[PDB]
């Protein structure tokens, strides 16, 4: 018909429900994510040549692949094997997985941006790797770190409204369901997309201030 | 006591040590001296294997530590080091920073080695900077801590890696004067540096490199007054 | 039942066109998308207030919020207005416009990258601003910037699988498509993500190859 | 023909300078030194308005040009800057360096640009380094070809802000030699620098700063042999 955002008013505890789902997603897949990541970076350190292969095959295969179709991978691929993965644990799964890849490779980064020099000064006093990682390298490592986990968690955010398409009923599910009832899809779409910019805004803007209680 | 035996070094297509052997005994302060690219620093850190020679060998104390088969944090904890940069721990205290190495690696006791980090900040003169952060220090403050801090672990020998040239000119001379006092006090050591005055005043022997070879040696007054090789008569000649 | 690979050869031109279809969606989203972001650029360094804010807001708005809710924004938010724009053209206004706005900032930071020394040197020279970003300035932030438009490039690869979802044949669609007549969607799905890393890495290894040479 | 008048700078709660002023005329050489941090480098530098002065004002040849009411672009046509870092043009040659300017801003014929950089560059010693890229250029000629590209834009003093302290020690005195020349020629100079030999021999009046002021100003015997203030003579002491 004609744009009408004040017939959208009534669904917002859709548009709540909507947010407070997408939230739930998120979080769960990152701190997933996040300690598996922790996991294929220890792999990539190890001595043991086809570990460091195989930790390296994980993050090469996953970051150069579409979150997409891990998804469906995940979903769809499994049925025929007589599965049935709900949308939520296929979603948090796909998540997990493509942020333990960017987790990790976050944290190696994190490390050689330590400066070789504290390496070498820890070394020259005559601590081992072991010693000069624990009381040196590490401590410092995480400051590096912390801001880009911080900041993973804001993609994860917008790439969690990709679970819509399994029939997950996040924030972006509810434009289906507000047409079905309206025929609307611009004005619930626009009111979407303005809860995402509300949301990335609001944790960057915490983030930041965060990195500088750090950096 | 040191002894590099023939060494050489690559990195990649750069061939930075050709062929340098190096002893000095126990209590000589050495001067190592040359243009850009003569490998002075790639010789001096192939001291404590900060490096590894792409042939020929190192003995320290008559025992070679490049063949693998020898503890290389045994080896460190003989032999110092103080970097041009500092490489300052900066998450950790004056204090804390002389005294994590000796307290993990000898494991010595924490009310002990607080007394030593306290007697050599009063050394260095650093006492009211004690427990401080580096990024609250001056580049003088900074070296003078990063001595005591090796220091700390009692080497037998002090490597120094340019440790002025990343100083203020007005601050040299108190890191300068720290050296020459443990020169002072029989401490052996070997110095890569741009400031010849410290040679003049302490130095036993002075080394001149030049396009990764040790072209001519000699005490520091036969080199600065009667250098023999004409590469030597050049190189001080721009910098004398 | 259980996995069969060998059954998937027959299938290949489906992947083919599938793979195609995606190369002509992206190829044409960055180009557009390029020459949107370099315009949108522009505006962020005008002193005319207005048109940065608009830009400013522009770039902040479409960066953080989801491609997909962009794509749909076109296809479906647009029906109600009587509008019926193909999967192609909505998915391609979609990635153009998401590529528009990071592009802008690559080259806000491209230019931001080069040593504010050389313009320092420009400027104490006697060449004014102008100059000093035509003959100085510029012809460096250009080397910043193409090899991240380069990779821009292969981050758009992945992203557009995500049309397959507005019905568009590229080449993640395809595992619909074969499973409706095989029941299996395992196997079309692998073999599309080892499709979608070949060009990865391919891309990956070309690009940085340019760049080494930069 | 220079006059920066009791200015004052900030950025942000940091105070640079705190109230200078500094007249220089034609032909003077006139050489700031002091400790790191006394502001000299921020002083040089409101000189042709790389940085702007939180109060006070400058004039050169008499006209005010901090005051939103004048040309830069013609201003910084007269007065050169040489800086610690070179900031040579990466994608431009040698000559193609040192024409730019003349060719873009004087609008000059490239045949008589040509000829005025081959000059230039036999000047300081660069003829054959013409069409080489400023990476194959070790420091001292980087430096050169700065001074030489400098040259070419014709002005009437010359700003140097410590063109020598990012240069190997191998590497000072030729560049130190090129800057005498222009000295022995008459040329106005305004010198930030840590080479007090360049100011013994060629300064006309040396300026000593500390904490963002002048603190004592005189000839460089004066300074380096009678300095009448305090702080004169303990960064002296700490220096030379």
């Amino acid at each position: 018909m004609t744009v009408d955002f004040l017939s959208m008013v009534k669904y917002t505890p859709l548009f709540i429900s909507g947010l407070i789902m997408t939230l739930k997603l998120t979080f769960l897949a990152v701190t997933i994510g996040v300690l598996m990541g922790l996991f294929i970076a220890l792999m990539k350190m190890s001595s043991i040549k086809p570990i460091k292969l195989v930790a390296s095959s994980y993050i090469e295969v996953i970051r150069g692949t579409p979150l997409l179709v891990q998804l469906l991978l995940i979903y769809n691929g499994l049925m025929q094997f007589g599965m049935n993965i709900p949308a939520f644990t296929a979603g948090v799964s796909a998540l997990a997985i493509n942020s333990s890849a960017y987790v990790a490779e976050i944290i190696r980064a994190g490390i050689q941006a330590v400066d070789p020099g504290q390496n070498e000064a820890a070394r020259s006093l005559g601590m081992t790797h072991a010693m000069a990682m624990r009381y040196v390298i590490i401590p410092q490592a995480i400051k590096n770190i912390l801001p880009a986990l911080g900041n993973e968690f804001i993609v994860m955010l917008k790439e969690s409204a990709i679970v819509s398409v399994i029939g997950f009923a996040d924030l972006t599910r509810q434009a289906d369901i507000i047409q079905s009832v309206t025929y609307r899809y611009f004005e619930p779409y626009i009111i979407i997309a303005a809860i995402y910019f509300v949301m990335t805004l609001t944790f960057s803007k915490l983030l930041s201030l965060f990195e500088r209680r750090l950096r | 006591m040191i002894f590099v035996n023939d060494v050489y070094k690559n990195f990649g297509s750069l061939e930075v040590l050709k062929g340098v052997t190096l002893k000095v005994n126990k209590g000589e302060v050495v001067v190592i001296i040359g243009p850009s690219g003569s490998g002075k620093s790639t010789l001096l850190r192939c001291i404590n294997l900060l490096e590894e020679p792409t042939k020929g060998e190192v003995f320290i104390d008559g025992v070679k530590i490049n063949n693998g088969k020898v503890n290389i944090n045994k080896v460190r904890q003989k032999v110092g080091m103080v970097f041009q940069h500092f490489n300052l721990f900066p998450h950790l205290t004056a204090i804390e920073n002389i005294t994590l190495a000796p307290v993990k690696v000898k494991k010595m006791n924490k009310k002990e080695a607080e007394e030593l980090a306290v007697d050599l900040l009063a050394k260095v003169g650093l006492l009211d900077k004690k427990d401080q952060y580096p990024i609250k220090l001056s580049g003088g403050q900074k070296q003078r801590l990063a001595i005591a801090r090796a220091l700390a672990m009692q080497p037998e020998v002090m490597l120094f890696d340019e440790p002025t040239s990343a100083l203020d000119p007005e601050m040299v001379k108190e890191v300068l004067n720290v050296m020459k006092q443990l020169a002072n006090e029989g401490m052996t050591m070997v110095v890569v540096t741009h400031e010849m005055g410290f040679a003049r005043e302490v130095g036993d022997r002075v080394i001149f490199m030049d396009d990764g070879v040790i072209v001519e040696e000699g005490t520091p007054e036969e080199i600065f007054y009667r250098a023999k090789n004409e590469r030597t008569r050049e190189f001080l000649s721009k910098i004398l």
